[PDB]
RNA sequence: UGAAACUGCGAAUGGCUCAUUAAAUCAGUUAUCGUUUAUUUGAUAGUUCCUUUACUACAUGGUAUAACUGUGGUAAUUCU
RNA sequence: GAUGAUUCAUAAUAACUUUUCGAAUCGCAUGGCCUUGUGCUGGCGAUGGUUCAUUCAAAUUUCUGCCCUAUCAACUUUCGAUGGUAGGAUAGUGGCCUACCAUGGUUUCAACGGGUAACGGGGAAUAAGGGUUCGAUUCCGGAGAGGGAGCCUGAGAAACG
RNA sequence: AGUCAAGCGUUCAUAGCGACAUUGCUUUUUGAUUCUUCGAUGUCGGCUCUUCCUAUCAUACCGAAGCAGAAUUCGGUAAGC
RNA sequence: AUGUUACCGCAAUAGUAAUUGAACUUAGUACGAGAGGAACAGUUCAUUCGGAUAAUUGGUUUUUGCGGCUGUCUGAUCAGGCAUUGCCGCGAAGCUACCAUCCGCUGGAUUAUGGCUGAACGCCUCUAAGUCAGAAUCCAUGCUAGAACGCGGUGAUUUCU
RNA sequence: UGUACAACGGGGUAUUGUAAGCAGUAGAGUAGCCUUGUUGUUACGAUCUGCUGAGAUUAAGCCUUUGUUGUCUGAUUUGU
């Protein structure tokens, strides 16, 4: 099996082609939203713990939240909800899925963390992505800020500079 | 060996112990024994008969499993810059925000610039 | 200037066939004082702070979420 | 006030509402009053919005008309057929559906049943006149998307790209 | 079931058959006889169930062929099954 | 009945049992012009028969064990009686089923037949003296009973009767 | 006169399917009360829920006992 863990404060993901079968039986038998322990899966996240967030079985059907049963089962999704993209209001679909118990049919469990422990990660802590977009709210720019009710938000902005040729600019 | 579980009772189905059936529709039973097996053929619903394991969880019987849900108290707590922001410079102008003066001369200069500015289109108008 | 994506419209028109169907469809001719009607077209909301005096920003208030970033999963899908 | 005619339009009392609508939207040009200011006013538009009328529709609906068959003469009503009362449902009337009640409704002036190499009509061929045959087929209205059933979105579908 | 062998078998009596003649066996047929039984031996078939015979259908091992292989025919010990 | 009584044994004699097929491989090989088409060894399974056994599955149910149901009787309840074992569902234990499971031995002499050496018949010949291999055969191994007049080894053998 | 035996008791294992008794702001509903509730109260009412995988049966050819109460010299015959 394999591990997509992430850590959403520094914004960072890595996968994990997991082995050591017996030190994965920990993992049977435990639903979505349920946390499990760090050494038991590694000594390198000796002290942590995760947040089971989902995960692939087989035949790439993901698994869903809420079904609460392992074997795969056939529903009538609908927008507003995971495993389906509606092409037109109204359209439902009957879609195959996977449920929210975890068991030796899935490939890929994705987790994120919601602790640091004592040790250090490569790819998840050292790392930290950058906040794609930049508020677009006045209100927005103000809270984040603290500024105050006056003081010219229009000024306050986020500059991102790029250069065409020589010319550099914000947009 | 596997220890399966019986479609009435919901009992571990130890290796040769007991019955399997196979429906018309291809849906595979197993009956830990013949008082299951009976009943499943006189057509009794499990959720009525009292001692199978699913009148006990659809009666709420040995509760002891279920606590509550967790809840946690925070925020995302990531305030991180965007990659053009300088984010060491960021909280340099969160305590530059206060004695707010720049803005208000800003405001000032503008005052007067936009002042020349309506002046010199009135102008041209003329 | 400007792809993608969110949104808003439209996708119920057109086009094809004549299997069903013999007061049924249909043709002329009436009614809606018995009803819905986007769109068009003409008009049309001084009265919404509810011990309505500090109860509350109105030179204006709160929340995502897509697209995107990257991690990805299936042999295959306008799959996720 | 109108109407052929209304419990019509409409107005006002008394309340109901988990509360509908009463612009936190957008583009150009940027203009005037001075209490000399990010003060106050100001134009041409686009979008959307409660109600009414209109328009493109839609759905029901009045009267008249359809081929061959009596080697089809009685049909309908179990379990809606005909009416009435009341209610539900409907966008609306109405057995459209339900509860109770009356037993009605159609028929030789061809009901009902069968067949149809039957979608209907405007029309087409053929002729002095009368007429006979055909009309899937360019236009109008119906029906369907392999047979049936169901339903979401929407003003509008029982939708089949 | 033997003896003989005119003939059949492409040619050749005998691989396999074998006319005309002739010598035997068995009592599972059916006659012939009338010994026992008429002061009564319960009288056909089937069902059940055991045992015996071999004149071997199959199975074990062999021999012969007009037996290349496959399939078949003749024959031996064999009634264990 | 063998002096009594008890334990462990021998084995005369009698009985006897296992039977057959398929599939894979050998091998599309041998053989055959081609068409077609084998066999021994090996493995996995099955047919018929036998001898046991009840872990599992199925049957049986007077466990009249648990529950339910009708009629009626005990004033009603509780708990019961009767209904030729009242009826139904479940039902252990026990018995039982190719309806379930397990197991079913290897050595010698032989027939038929093929041979070895070998004469009579100076050669030749499976035969006459001698001799080898050879069958679901025969006899032993194994299995059942154990002469109630077949036998062996060992233990203890009575008192103030 | 004993890791003796037996009859009861306990525990286990099994069979059945949730005992009787009490209570309920559960219950199709129906009658009556009034200070007409907001659990209004009372009478009747299969059935439901809680105590309750409870209760019952359990060797009669099941297992096991640190428990209790008892039992343990009657007759006949046999010699190399």
């Amino acid at each position: 099996m394999k591990l997509n863990i992430s850590y959403p404060v520094n914004g960072s993901q890595k996968t994990f082609e997991i082995d050591d079968e017996h030190r994965i039986r920990v993992f049977f038998d435990k639903r979505i939203g349920q946390e499990v322990d760090g050494e038991a899966v590694g000594d390198e996240f000796k002290g942590y713990v995760f947040k089971i967030s989902g995960g692939n079985d087989k035949q790439g059907f993901p698994m869903k939240q809420g079904v609460l049963l392992p074997t795969r089962i056939k529903l009538l999704l609908t927008k507003n909800v995971s495993c389906y993209r509606p092409r037109r209001d109204g359209e439902r679909k009957r879609k195959s899925v996977r449920g929210a118990i975890v068991g030796p049919d899935l490939a890929v469990l994705a987790l994120v963390i919601v602790k640091k422990g004592e040790q250090e990660l490569e790819g998840l802590t050292d790392t930290t992505v950058p906040k794609r977009l930049g508020p677009k709210r006045a209100n927005n720019i103000r809270k984040f800020f603290g500024l105050s009710k006056e003081d010219d938000v229009r000024d306050f902005v986020i500059r991102r500079e790029v250069t065409k040729g020589e010319k550099t600019y914000t947009k | 060996m596997k220890v399966e579980i019986d479609s009435f009772s919901g009992a571990k189905i130890y290796p040769g112990r007991g019955t399997l059936f196979v429906r018309g529709d291809s849906k595979i039973f197993r009956f830990q024994n013949s008082k299951s097996a009976s009943l499943f053929k006189q057509r009794k619903n499990p959720r009525r008969i009292a001692w199978t394991v699913l009148f006990r969880k659809h009666h709420k019987k040995g509760i002891t499993e279920e606590v509550a849900k967790k809840r946690s108290r925070k925020t995302v707590k990531a305030q991180r810059p965007i990659t053009g922001a300088s984010l060491d410079l960021i909280k340099e102008r969160r305590s530059l925000k206060p004695e707010v003066r720049k803005a208000n001369r800003e405001e000032k200069l503008k005052a007067n610039k936009e002042k020349k500015k309506a002046e010199k289109a009135a102008r041209k108008a003329e």
